[PDB]
Order: structure tokens, then sequence, then C-alpha cells
């Protein structure tokens, strides 16, 4: 009959008025009791509702819908192959998720997508079970249960059908493990459906690169034992028989650079044909096409072949197309850093022909600035135009700034520290900052250094750097050892090529220096500056000005600028006086790292850490002695201590020498001194050669997700420290550091990380050769 | 008061539905006899058969198979011809029969497409050697025996494909 | 040292933003047309008389 | 098989 | 490594022994299957036991001394190694003066016996992974790879190459052919059972018994892996997902099947039926109308093997090395022999009154009250 | 984390709690209220004052997603341009967030696609509603997303200037002609054709940009 | 000089046989056709497009070609201007 309202039940999902949106009978239409299941029909069919009721108990009709229960928490366990995320977005690819509704044949097919990975991996006795608990005011929950028994083992792989290669030869070929040796646990016995495949591509290459031509796979089978444990994976081949390659005829629209495109294409007669041959010339003609403006290139090798006479004659095909302009140029993720200090580094200017090199060239060069996590490229063309693309770099932003911290000793000493900060990207303008200061009641030295890269933009750079060290050993300056010193540097540097950039500048600097411990190296030197002091007392008071000039050279080819794993690079520096200055002297640093990766995902990098530095003096006048060179500790020879490897100095016999208390300053003082003491201070010489090698490894308890912060290194180190200056006379009753045959060695573990306060090592140091005076440490911190 | 039956993945079968083939056949629809097990122990068969129709009506939907007006026209005269007697009288006797004229073409429509759905995939799965034709001929021919060997082929395969669509589907009781 | 004044209805932000310059648009030249219609961000023109900065007492109504 | 009109 | 939390349960059932066995004696022919499954299985001819291991060494042996006879190793010294092992995985199948041994490397070998060499060698399409068959002057041979190959039983000749449908993921021990009036029947890793004639290679008719209609197709394998066998004119067949099926052997006319199914191997008695569930469930069938005679479900997921009616008791092994004296009716634990424990995954088979058994290690074992 | 009680105590104390500012724990009571009750009958006041929380609380990404979500639920609603003009400030001070204020950096030159999210949603706002009540302010949002945009770009084309790549300066400027003709930018760079087409030697179309650069000098 | 520069590239570089081609009359689509879209063309009233040949290979004089082409407000050429530009400096 007449229906005069319509109530409903349902209020959580639905509109009041949606649901009237699908209302046929219009509230005001009488009912000829057929349409009823027509209208439950066309309700049910949006998918919105479960329970479809009409009840007439009065003069109306009564709508009773149960709806979806809303999903509020995902709860499930028993799961060791998949952990929380994958699961969570393998059910989000589905639409079902926390807040929204709850559709039950969704549920199953989520049942039957898991089970199918578990067969995937190899979980073949293993159920994936989904427990939907209710809750109260329509709602419920979830529960998965993983039953997972074991994963599949593999216990053979045959290769029958073929007659002239071994079965061990080409099992060791797969990335499926037959067999692991029993004294090796480098892998497992897993299985995987894409190792598979790629396993079958493997085989079909390394047929078809031998010279067999006429082979394809037959089939292949995967037995499983009649327990769900064992999986034997056997092929089928057709071996077929080598094939020489006759001849190669370039055809297609080739532009008139055909002449190098033949150069490549030269090939000596009756080679075997080869798959990965092939492969390699397509992309070397690719590449070259994308060096002229064509980045796309059509290509295809078409192997006809005679089989009658062992004979091929490749044939290929080129459709270059037209000539791809860049039409601008478009960076993301430079939140911070200047958009400036992102395009000088550009190396495919905008605005004309597209360079296939250039771009990749660019694309390393932002790599190795040093302060940017990932860089990446992206071609993409306007959707009008035809020969337009636009490159876009994604690049991530890294923490560029270095803090450093210290305090004095543990006694309180009050307001005593060092602190300081490293800056390569202050404020993202692409200037490096360094300033650090300590203050001590032995020492006070604070320093600060400013660089500007691209003063002018072309590659030219700037830098300055200050110093001020006047301590005056703060514990009391008098009769102490004081060392008053500062100057100021200048330098500028250019790029000769693309890899290669010197540096030039020039500064001076002065040293004032009282009441020196005498030794005999000082002493010496002393006398080679025409000075003569006294021995047993130690008082002398000199002052000396430096004018100097520097210069230094640099090659540097890397993939990364943090922790590399590819490239090297070399670090010299020359530093030669001037006329007029009170030293006359030159002095040489040659620093040079080098990587070299041996797996292709570049994971596993044997770094090569050689340093050498010699000086010597001109005229006669040595080495000033604060310019000697050391060793031990970070950055250098780890295991011992930080300054302390090469000659210890020697004192005369000492007593009576200004103001001695007792027991502190006892260098020599004695009633009994009765000649040269023997002391562990060591200043080093003027000719210092450290070399150092390192295994790099990935760390074997870390997510992909920090694997590029952590690094781990099994370091070998040795340091070689001595001077060019001897006496035997003097030295006869000391051992002659001269010769550099004296070798110190220590090997161990490394932990490196970066952190927001800065780069982060943590170093077990196990020294094995040592000699006198190293008071080795096991453990060294640093930042 | 019309409540729903049953769900079957996107669809449902209501209690209006069963009632157009409980108190429409069983003592109704033709042959008023036909058996009297029980009505109540007969719910369980009949609930089955229908969520199998819904089933197969849902198949058929998603091969995106539709049947035009011009093939029920055929099939509602070959009903007038094997009923002996004429549409518009058939027309008139469902009047008072209780069989609205839409409800008969809405039916007669999910019939022919539910039979045409089950003989396409089914035909498929059957397969014929050319060698048992010969020793079947043999046994009593010339393609008579092939219908015989079809008959009963599809009696198996039919069972075997409702079977295997019941268990791989959603359903589920609600009244 | 301090949060923002009250830190209830006011921008995360600075106030700064409301020195920038006016708009004047750059007329044509003489005699000769610019392709300088093309555009597509046209702001429309509003009315003032509206809660400006610290004014906006933002809150969930 | 019960009812005795059916599909053609 | 720590996920190993395996969902299984292999309690000892009780210990009762009404009677002793003894080994008569024992060989030790040396590493043999190991820890690889295949279809091996020692065989015997008129007091003389034939049997070989993987390594390729095959050994004649006399009954009641087990004293070597003649044995020869079938090292591949044509081969690049001239040595390298031929992983001999066929039936060990005697006809007369010959004996068949199969290969996982596409060969089958013709055993000439007395005189300890090989009649002939044929490489066959695909690996044989089945018990070679003769029938009539031809042997049949289940390739791993959709085919049956008739091979003369003089020498070579294959004569026909009958192809079948391997689903992608079809399970290891494909079913062997049974012989009878011309008629072959064998069945496939598909479900499907078919008959061909042994003289000319042309398939009768096929009739498929799996009906895995589960969840995930993939994991649904359904494959009839056991050797059929024929009492007057019914055929019995077993599909590793159900379908126990009785049919007829003319037609492709099933009279009536049992779900249970799920056995890889049985046997029957010519009125009451036994097999082993994948359960390892025992159970006994009425050949009539496949009524439950009786069961025992003491056991479960042990690993057994193979069902062998013996003097009126039903016997078979485990991996553990047990051997068990089932009783004939409603099944009863009569004994218990702990013969080895270097494994046992072959059939079990007693001919001329002995009973003859096989372990991975120590090969034959001899059983004898 | 709160003990189960009707809708009243647990929605007073969360909205006194706001009321307080600690929007650290407030946003945490919030959360469990909505996710107790999902569809509630006050449930978008619940979702507006969750974008209140998230955006005092500096909760960009999730404030941005909850906006998104529920920007779609109610397609009508007398708040609709507040929740989106929400989203849009949320833009902009993802876009100008970093330590720039403290030592005054002129941040003008950095990814623009915060900006234009800015820019997009604030257009759509004084297209659908320029008779609400944030019309004004969202004029003057626009007018500095303007000379940002600007600013950006005239920064491009100088350093390309000094570069030397020219016609790349020349299509630069032509598409800030094109789309921000109104802006004090492109005034100052407006020499830009007189470098390059003189470098070039096209004077012949420099004339032109010499005598509109007289004309608009004033 | 002493300091490195890389090479500069400003326009796209133009072969003259396909300038050979071009004749007056032959209008806009085929001139897409034959050499491509002028990366930088007149936007101020006349449509007159600009094809630039310019290198600036570092520490050598640059090399310049300019080829201008004269549209009608229809889609039709009017005449080209083939200057081999290195006027003056």
């Amino acid at each position: 009959f007449v229906v005069k309202d319509i109530h409903f039940e349902g209020l959580q999902r639905v509109a009041v008025g949606a649901a009237l949106l699908s209302m046929p009978v219009r509230t005001g239409d009488t009912v000829n009791d057929e349409d009823i299941s027509n209208t439950i029909r066309a309700l049910f069919a949006t998918g919105n509702f479960e329970d479809v009721c009409v009840l007439r108990d009065g003069d109306t009709l009564l709508v009773q819908v149960k709806e979806r229960p809303t999903i509020a928490s995902i709860t499930f366990s028993g799961n060791k192959s998949v952990k929380d995320d994958m699961l969570k977005q393998n059910l989000e690819a589905s639409g079902v998720r926390v807040g929204e509704s709850l559709d039950r044949t969704t549920i199953a097919d989520i049942e039957k997508g898991l089970e199918d990975f578990y067969y995937s991996v190899g979980k073949y006795s293993a159920s994936v079970k989904a427990v939907v608990t209710p809750l109260p005011r329509n709602r419920v929950d979830l529960k998965l249960v993983f039953q997972e028994g074991v994963s599949a083992e593999i216990q053979q792989i045959n290769i029958v059908g073929n007659h002239a290669f071994t079965t061990d030869e080409l099992i060791s070929h797969f990335q499926l493990r037959d067999e692991v040796p029993w004294w090796n646990v480098v892998g497992d016995r897993k299985y995987q459906k894409q190792k598979l495949a790629g396993d079958l591509e493997t085989l079909r290459s390394y047929y078809l690169d031998r010279g067999y031509a006429r082979f394809n796979i037959d089939s292949t089978q995967v037995s499983l034992t009649p327990d769900k444990k064992g999986i034997y994976v056997t092929v089928n081949i057709t071996e077929g028989d080598q094939y020489k390659l006759s001849g190669v005829e370039v055809s297609g629209n080739l532009a008139g650079h055909s002449a190098e495109i033949e150069q490549l294409t030269k090939i000596e007669p009756g080679e075997l044909y080869n798959g990965t041959k092939v492969t390699k010339m397509e992309d070397d003609i690719k590449k070259l096409l994308g060096r002229y403006g064509y980045a796309y290139p059509r290509v295809q090798s078409m192997p006809e072949i005679n089989d009658a006479d062992k004979t091929v004659k490749l044939r290929v095909n080129v459709d270059a197309g037209n000539r791809f302009y860049v039409r601008k140029i478009r960076f993301e993720g430079n939140d911070t850093s200047k958009d400036a200090v992102l395009r000088r580094e550009m190396r495919q200017m905008e605005g004309a022909w597209l360079g296939s090199d250039l771009v990749d060239q660019g694309k390393e060069r932002l790599n190795r600035l040093g302060f940017f996590e990932t860089v990446d490229t992206d071609t993409q063309r306007v959707p009008g135009s035809p020969d337009q693309v636009d490159v876009v770099y994604k690049v991530k932003e890294r923490n560029t700034g270095s803090f450093n911290f210290g305090i004095g000793y543990g006694t309180e000493s009050g307001v005593s520290f060092q602190a300081g900060v490293q800056q390569d990207n202050w404020l993202g303008t692409g200037y490096a900052v360094g300033i650090n200061g300590t203050k001590n009641d032995y020492q006070t030295y604070a320093e600060l250094s400013v660089t500007n890269p691209y003063f002018t933009v072309d590659g030219v750079s700037l830098g300055g750097r200050l110093f001020y060290n006047d301590f005056q050993a703060d514990d009391a300056d008098l009769s102490d050892y004081t060392n008053k010193s500062y100057g100021t540097d200048v330098t500028l540097g250019f790029p000769i090529n693309e890899y290669n950039s010197l540096r030039a500048g020039l500064g001076y600097v002065h040293n004032s220096l009282s009441n020196m411990q005498p030794q005999v190296a000082m002493w010496r030197y002393l006398y080679s500056m025409g000075e003569h002091p006294s021995t047993s007392d130690q008082d002398n008071s000199f002052k000396t000005d430096d004018f100097t000039f520097n210069y230094g050279w640099t090659y540097n080819k890397l993939d990364r600028g943090y922790f590399p794993t590819d490239g090297s690079r070399v670090n010299l520096t020359g530093k030669v006086t001037i006329p007029g200055s009170d030293n006359e002297y030159y002095k040489v640093t040659l620093d040079t790292a080098t990587y070299v990766p041996i797996d292709d995902d570049h994971k596993w990098v044997v770094l090569g850490r050689t340093r050498w530095g010699y000086g010597d003096g001109l005229g006669g006048k040595e080495m000033p002695f604060y310019e000697n060179f050391y060793a031990g500790g970070s950055s250098t020879v780890r295991g011992f201590q930080s300054n302390t490897i090469g000659p210890k100095a020697v004192y005369f016999p000492h007593q009576a020498s200004n103001y001695d208390p007792d027991y502190d300053y006892e260098c020599a003082t004695q009633d009994g001194a009765k000649d040269l003491c023997k002391s562990d201070d060591a200043v080093g010489g003027n000719a210092m050669a450290v070399a150092s090698l390192e295994f790099i490894t990935p760390t074997p308890f870390i997510s992909d997700k920090y694997a590029n912060s952590v690094r781990t290194s099994f370091f070998w180190d040795m340091g070689t420290v001595w001077d060019t200056n001897w006496d035997s006379s003097q030295y006869s009753g000391y051992p002659d550091y001269s010769d550099p045959s004296n070798i110190r060695m220590s090997a161990g573990i490394a932990l490196q990380w970066m952190s927001p306060l800065g780069p982060l090592v943590f170093s077990y140091a196990q020294p094995f050769k040592k000699y006198d005076g190293d008071k080795a440490e096991q453990f060294q911190f640093n930042i | 008061v019309d409540c729903v039956a049953a769900v079957v993945n996107n669809g449902v079968v209501l209690e209006s539905d069963v009632d157009g083939l409980m108190q429409s056949v069983k003592l109704n629809a033709a042959q008023a006899r036909q058996q009297l097990p029980d009505d109540a122990t007969l719910r369980h068969q009949i609930m089955e058969r229908l969520i199998m129709d819904q089933i197969i009506l849902q198949m058929g939907q998603k091969m995106g198979v539709k049947i035009s007006d011009e093939q029920l026209d055929q099939a509602i005269a070959n009903i007038a011809k094997q009923n002996n007697m004429t549409l518009d009288q058939m027309r008139s006797r469902l009047a008072y029969d209780g069989l609205n004229y839409n409800t008969y073409r809405n039916q007669i429509r999910k019939e022919m497409i539910i039979s045409e759905v089950r003989n396409n995939e089914v035909r498929r799965r059957i397969t014929i050697l050319p060698q048992e034709v010969e020793s079947l001929a043999q046994q009593v021919q010339k393609d008579r025996a092939y219908r015989m060997l079809m008959n009963r082929k599809f009696s198996e395969e039919a069972a075997s494909w409702m079977q295997e669509q019941r268990a791989s589907a959603y359903v589920k009781i609600l009244s | 040292c301090s949060s923002d004044s009250r830190y209830k209805r006011q921008v995360s932000g600075d106030e700064a933003y409301l020195e920038a310059a006016p708009l004047a648009e750059l007329h044509a030249p003489a005699g000769m047309i610019l392709p300088v219609t093309s555009g597509d961000y046209a702001i429309p023109v509003t009315n003032g008389s509206g809660a400006v900065g610290k004014a906006l007492d933002i809150r969930p109504p | 098989d019960a009812a005795q009109k059916d599909r053609a | 490594n720590s996920e190993e939390d395996v969902v299984k349960m292999s309690p000892l059932p009780t210990v009762e022994n009404q009677f002793t066995p003894t080994t008569a004696w024992s060989t030790s022919v040396g590493s043999g299957i190991g820890n690889f499954y295949s279809n091996l299985h020692p065989a015997l001819a008129d007091n003389v036991v034939y049997a070989a291991d993987r390594a390729g060494l095959v050994k004649a042996l006399n009954a009641d001394d087990g004293k070597e006879i003649w044995s020869v190793s079938l090292a591949e010294k044509d081969g690049w190694f001239s040595k390298e092992p031929a992983l001999l995985s066929g039936g060990v199948t005697v006809s007369g003066g010959h004996v068949y041994i199969g290969s996982e490397k596409a060969q089958v070998y013709a055993l000439n016996t007395s005189d300890g060499t090989v009649a002939w060698q044929t490489k066959v399409a695909g690996e044989a992974l089945s018990r070679p068959v003769v029938s009539d002057g031809l042997v049949l041979i289940h390739t791993s790879n959709g085919q049956l190959q008739a091979l003369n039983e003089a020498d070579g000749a294959v004569k026909w190459t009958v192809n079948l449908d391997m689903p992608s993921l079809s399970l290891r021990g494909e079913s062997a052919p049974t012989t009878a009036f011309g008629a072959a029947v064998v069945g496939g890793d598909n479900g499907r059972v078919s008959a061909v004639l042994m003289e000319q290679g042309q398939m009768i008719w096929q009739q498929r018994i799996s009906q895995a209609t589960g969840s995930t197709e993939i994991d649904r394998l359904s494959d009839v892996d056991t050797t059929p066998v024929v009492v007057n004119g019914v055929v019995f067949a077993l599909a590793y997902n159900g379908n126990l099926t009785a049919l007829d052997l003319r037609s492709g006319q099933i009279m009536w099947k049992r779900e249970l199914g799920s056995v890889n191997d049985f046997i029957v008695d010519g009125n009451r039926i036994y097999l082993v569930d994948q359960n390892d469930r025992v159970m006994a069938l009425t050949i009539d109308g496949g009524v439950t005679l009786w069961t025992q479900s003491d056991l479960l997921h042990r690993l057994l093997t193979s069902p062998v009616l013996y003097n009126g008791n039903l016997v078979v092994g485990d991996s553990e090395g047990y051997l068990h004296w089932i009783n004939v009716e409603d099944g009863r634990f009569v004994a218990q022999q702990k013969v080895d424990s270097s494994g046992f995954q072959t059939e079990p088979v007693a001919a001329d009154g002995k009973l003859l058994i096989q372990a991975k290690d120590g090969t034959v074992y001899s059983i004898t009250r | 984390e709160v003990p189960d009680n009707p809708p009243n105590e647990i929605y007073a104390t969360a909205q006194q709690k706001l009321q307080d500012g600690n929007w650290r724990q407030a946003i945490t009571q919030l959360e469990a209220l909505d996710n107790r009750y999902p569809f509630g009958p006050y449930s978008q006041q619940v979702q507006l004052d969750l974008i209140y929380a998230y955006y005092k609380n500096a909760d960009l990404p999730l404030a941005q997603a909850a906006i998104d979500r529920f920007i779609r639920l109610n397609p009508t609603h007398p708040n609709i341009d507040y929740v989106m003009y929400m989203r849009g400030l949320t833009n902009m001070a993802l876009d100008d967030s970093a330590l720039q204020g403290f030592f005054g950096v002129d941040r003008s030159d950095r990814d623009p696609q915060h900006a234009r999210a800015a820019f997009s949603d604030f257009s759509k706002l004084v297209r659908g509603y320029p008779n609400s009540q944030y019309t004004t302010d969202a004029t003057k949002r626009l007018v500095f997303l303007k000379d940002r945009l600007a600013k950006y770009e005239y920064s491009v084309a100088e350093y390309y200037t000094e570069r030397g790549a020219w016609v790349a300066v020349v299509n630069r400027v032509e598409g800030m002609l094109r789309d921000y003709p109104d802006t004090q930018a492109t005034r100052d760079a407006l020499p830009l054709m007189e470098n390059a087409y003189r470098q070039m030697q096209m004077n012949a179309q420099a004339e032109k940009v010499a005598k509109i650069i007289a004309a608009n000098s004033s | 000089r002493v300091v490195y520069r890389p090479d500069i590239n400003q326009g796209n570089y133009l072969t003259a046989n396909d300038v050979s081609k071009i004749r007056v009359g032959m209008t806009q689509q085929q001139v897409a056709y034959a050499l491509g879209t002028p990366l930088m063309s007149d936007p101020f009233g006349t449509n007159t497009w600009f094809y630039v040949f310019r290198q600036q290979p570092g520490h050598e004089g640059v090399t310049q070609q300019t080829l201008t082409l004269t549209f009608n407000s229809s889609g039709v050429l009017t005449n080209i201007d083939n200057k081999p530009a290195l006027s003056g400096n």
C-alpha cells in the first residue's frame, strides 16, 4: 500500500539523505508489493550494507540495516618471515585500513595473497588464518595467526640435456645454492621463483655468450617431496651448437655519424656469437647517439643465421629520432641549501641539445659535494611538442656540521673545556667555516677558518685561516714551558680540468717561546740558528718571525662525499719560505686515500690510505722544532697514542734550573744527575710515511633503512716516523732512530656512525708490533 | 517483512526469492505432486540450489555476457510450442496463477543466462578422444553415440564445476 | 626564550610577511603588444574588513 | 528435477 | 635458523610384541639413496637378489646367505670426470636374462645379469623416475616430462612418445604404468589417468579423478602418483589430494569413489584393499562399495612406507627404522622391531614366501621370523 | 591510554587540556577519543580539533593527511574554507621552516614546491569563498607567494646571466613576463634582455625592450 | 689563461643542408618536421622564430650563426636571414 515515511537504522557511515538517494519509492508512491526486492537489491548492490530489512508493522516502511563494522585495530602473531611494515602496506594495497569499513571477501583475498607469498619463499606447510574478533557498537578487530612450519629445502638441481658443460660448473653459477660447503656458512638452501627466473636467464646467457646460438630452454619442473620438505629443480635444454659471426651490417635511419658507428661495428670475422657482445654493442651505440642529441634511439639486433654453415649475419636496426633539447632545469629537496650552490655544479648546460653523458657527469658531481645523501636523475618530456626534456634532481639533505667537545681533566679545573664546530655548508650558502677553541690551566688555543669555493663562478676558490696560541703556561709563567705564537693565512685555488685543482696563497707567523726544557734536538736546532745558550738551566727565550709561501695540488674523482665506495684522491701541499724570513726551509705533505670496489653492489671496498711527509731546511737552517711531524691515534696509525711515535727527546744532566718545586717538573732534575736522562717525550722528525689498509663491510645486524649511516672496518695500519738529522756520537748510548726500519703496527675493528652531533668513530685496536714508549691503548674515542 | 536469505559474494538472495520457489513450487509451478519428503526438510536443498543459481549469475555477469530480447522472444515461443498453449492465454493464466508477466520475463532471462553460461564453460572442460567413439559404436553409431557421450560427460562435469564454484565462493546463511 | 604570545589562536610562524610591497601592473608600451596576457595566477579582487595576523583567532568552531 | 516448465 | 617450529607430532605407539622377528643378514651395499627421495627398491628373481645404489654400483645377491655373486659400478667412464655418479633412480626390474635400471640422467640401462655387463644403454627423452615395466617385448618408463616412452625389450627403439600435461608444481615420484590385455593403466601429474595400447601408442580414453577445489590452486597439486592395480575388469586409482576411485577399464565410467584418498601407495588382497593415508593412517575398504572395513589411526606423520601383506600380516616401516607387524583384522601392533637407524623411504617387497626391505645406508635387511 | 568513559567527561577534559595548551598530551587523549569513537555524533569537531592540535604542535605530515581525509567526508559544511585554509597555512609553514629567522636570511630561492602548493590552495579558496572572513589574509599570503616565486626565478635568471647562458636567461625571463607580469622582480629583471640580446647580437629586438624599460622606469 | 672552462652550449646546433631545403612559403608544421622547435622565439608581436647556433668552448673565441624566420599572422614563412654572425668582436 501507500507509505507515509521511511525510517532507517544505519547512521554511522551513510548520510541521512544519502540513503534517500537510492530510494525508488520516493516516500510518496504506493508499494506494488514486488518493487521491495528490487529496492533491496539496489541498496545492497552499492556494496555499502550487509543486512537489508523491511517492515510495515504499522502503516510505514521501516528499514533495518547492518552496516560494515569499523576496523579499529589490527593485531597479528606467528610472524617471523614477515615483519610489521610489509604486512601493513600489503593490507593497505587492498584498501582495508583502520578508520574505514571491513568487507569480508577482501579478508579471504588477503589470506590467499599471504599463502601465495609463503609458497613463494618456501613455507609450504604453513597457513594464514584471520580471526575476526567482534567489538561492541558495530565494530570488529582482526587477528592473524601464522602457522609458519618450516621453509622449503632444495636437494638437487639437474641440467640433463647437456653435452658440452659439466654439471658442477653450472650449478655453481646459479644464485641458488644446491649444496653449501660443509666448512662454510656463506649461504643457505632457500627457494624463490624470482631467483629461479634469474638463474634460468643467466644459464641462457651463459650458453649464448659461448658461441651457441640455436639454444633454448625446453621446459622446467619443480619436484616436491611428498612431505612438503624438499624441492628438486630440473631443467630441459636443447644443446645446439656453436656459431661464428660472419659479419654485421648496419641498417635504419642512421645519421651522418655512420663512420664511427662502423668503427664500433668493426669485428674480426669468425668470432663466436655472444649475447653479451651484442648487448655491449647496442649499449655503446645508444650512448653514442645520446651524446649527439638523440636520447631516444630505437635499436634491435637481428641474429640472421644460416642453419647450415656455422654462420650468422647480425643486422643492426637504428631509428634515431629527433634532437632532444632541455627546456628547463628543476631541483627538488634543496629545502635549506641555496639554489645557486646546486646549479653551478651542473655540466649539462640549460638551453641546448641534450648531453647523455653530461647529465650523468653532473649527477655524480653533485654527489661529490659531500653534503647530500642521495642524488638521482630524472628525464621527463613535455606533453606538447615532440623533442623536449625536463631534468629534475631529487636530492635529500644530510647534516654537514660537526660538533666537537672535550674536557680538561677529571679534577675540578673549573671553566676548562674545548668547544667548536666545523661547517662545510654554513647556512647552505656554500661557505665553509671552521671555529674551535680550548681553555685550560695548562693551555689555551683557538682558531678560525673561512673558505669560499666559488669566490667567482668559474671554479676559483678562496680560503683563509686565523689562530692565536698565547697560553704562556696558564699554571705559571715563571720557569715553565712558555709558548706564544699566532699568524694569518690566506689562500686561493682554481681548477686545471674536471679532476685537478691546485691552490696557492701566502701568510706569516711568528713564535715566541721561553724557558724550554733542555734536550739535544732543540739545542742542535739553536746551534744551527747560530745561538749557543746554556745547558743546565732552562730560561732561554727566543722569538722567530717567519714569512712563508704555500701551495698545493689535489686530484679527486670519487662517487660519494661521505665514506664513498669507488675512486681515489690525492692531497699534496707544498710549503716554501721566502727571503727575509727568520727560518729558511721547505715542507711538503702527500696524502692519498684509495678505494676499490669488489662487488657489483659496491658494498665490499678495500680502502688504501697512504700518507708520506718529508721536510728539510734550506741554506743550513733546519726545520723549526714546532713543525715536526707526529703519528699515532686517530687520522693516523691507531692503537698506541696520538703525537707519540718517533724519536724521543733526551735531556742533559739537569739540576738547579731556575725554579723546580719538588715532586713536580721532574723531567731530569735530581741531585744525582749523572748523565743524559732518557725520556718518552716524542717530537718527531721531518720525514714521515704512514700506510694504512682496511676492509669495508656492512654491519651484519643493521637494516637497509640505516645501512648508509654505519660503516664497519677491518683495519691494518703501520706507522713510521724518523729524523733525518742524527749524531752517532751523541746518540751512542741510545738507539739510532734515524733509520726508518723501525715500524709500529696495530690492527682491529672500528665502528663508524654518523650522528647529528657530527661523525662518530669508535675503535677496537689490538697492537701486534710495538717499540719503546708506545703505551698502547686498545680503545680510542674521537669525533 | 522481506528479509535477506543469505549473502553471495557481491550479491544476496532474499526471502521472497525462495518464496517464488517454495510456495510457487512443490504443489505449485507444474505437476503439483513432484516430491513430498517434507518442505521443512526441503528448505536446505532449495537454499543451496538458489545460492548456486546466484553464484552462476555473478559469474555470467563477470564475463560480461548478456542476452538480447530477440533470444528471449524465441525462447518464449519455444516454451509456447512445447506447452501446446498460446502465449497470450498463458499470460492470462499466469495472471491468476500468481506469476506476473514481468517476473516471468525476469525469471526466463536469468534461466537462459545461467543455462548458456554453464553450457559455454562446461564444453571447454569436456574432451573427446577419437578412439572411444569407435569402440562405443561397435558396442551397439554415426555420431549418435557421441550424443550419449556428451550427455554423460556433461552429467559429471556440471556437478564438478558447481561444487568447484561452491567451495571457492563466499557463502553464509542469514535467516 | 618564550613561546608564542599566549600560544593560542596564532599562526605558528612570524608576522613580518605583512611588509610585502604593493602591486602595480606594467603598462603596455607605445604602439606594440606584449604576450603577458597568457598567465594563470590571477588574484581576485576582494574587500578588507578582515582579521590580519594576530587578529586571526583560529579555533575549531 | 521437479518442475515441468524449465529453461529451453 | 630460529624459525624451526615444525608443526607436527610423531609420538611412539605402544610397544607390543607377540612374536619376535629376526634379520637373516645384511650386506651394506653402501651410501645409496641417502637424503635423496627416489624410487629405488631391490628386486629378486628365482633365489637371486638384485640391488643397486645411487653411486652406480649394482650387485647381484643370493638368498639365505647374502653372498656376493657379481657387482659392477655404472661409473660414466665415457663422461668428463670418467667416474662421476650416474645417480641411479629407476626401479629395479628383472626380465629374463635382462635387468632394467633407470636413472635421473635420462638414461636407462639393460643389465645382462650373469655376464655382469649391460646389454645396451639408451638415452631416453627426459629423466626416468618410475620403475620400468616390461610388456610383451616392450618396456614402459614414465619420464618426468609428461612423456611415456615405449622401449623395445631387445634393444632401444623408442617407439611412441605420448604427450601429457605437467602443472608447474608436480611432485616427484610419478606413477608407473600397468600392462594388461594390451592396455596400459598409467597416471600423470595432472590428476588424470588414461589408457594406451602397447603396439602403436594411441591414447584410448582419459578420465580425471583428482578434485582439489581448494583455496589456492597452486598448492592444490592433486596428482596421481601411485601404481594402479586391476582386479578382473576394474582398476584402482589414487590422487595425492584424495579421490579413491574404482572405475571401468573399457570405458571412462566410474562406479564409485571414496573421497578419503590422500594415498601415495597401496595394495589389494583381491577382497580387502589396503592403503596408507597422507596422515599415516591405515584403513581397509570393501572392494564392493568402498565401505570402511576398519582403521587404526595410531600413527601420524611418521614417514611410513608402502603396505605389504606377508603370511597373513601387514608390514610397514618408518624413517626411524622401526618395523611394524599389523594385524590383518582391525589392525594391531603384533610386533615392533628397530631393524636399523639409517632411515627408510623405499617400498618393501615380499616374494617367494620371503620379505625384502632396503634402508638408506644399511641396504638389504632380510626379514624372517 | 585513558580509562573508558562516556563522551562527556573525556571530551570536556580533552577540550580543557587544549585550552591549557599542552598539545603533546592533548593530542594523545584526543586520538584515543577518535579511535574509540570512530563515527560518533560529534566526529567532525573531533577531526577539527585534531587539525588544530596537530598544527599547533608542528605535526605537518599527519595534519596534512588528516586534512586530505576530512575534505572528502564532509564536502559541504560551514567550515570547509577554514579547513583548507589551515591546510594551505600548513603548506606555507612547511615551506618557510628553517633557522633563517635567527640569522635573518632572505629565504627566496629555495624549492618552491610548497609555495606552489599553498598558492594553489589559497587561489582555490579565494575563487570558492571570496566572501569568507579569511579572504584578506589569503590575498596577502598570495601576494607573498607571488613575491617568493618571482624572487626565486629572478635569482635563477641572474645566476645564469653572469654564468653566460644568454638564451636560457631569455627563455626564463620570458616565462616570468608571461606568468608574473605584475611583480617587482620582473621590473628588476628587465635589463636582462639588454644584457643578452646585445651579447648575442640581436639589438634589433633590444630597442623595443629598451623602450619598454624606459616607459616603465618611472 | 689558466682556469678550466667547461664547454658552453646555448642553442640548437643546425645542419646547413637542412637549412638548404628551407624556402619561402614553407610553413610552420613542415618547419617543425624538418628542423624542430626553436628554443627561443619572439613573443613581442610578430611571430619570428630564432635559431641560435652558438658555442663557447673556453679560452677561445665564441662561434655564432644566427638564423631568423619571419612568419605572417597566418602560419606561412615570409623571409629568412642566414646571418653568419661573427660581427665585430
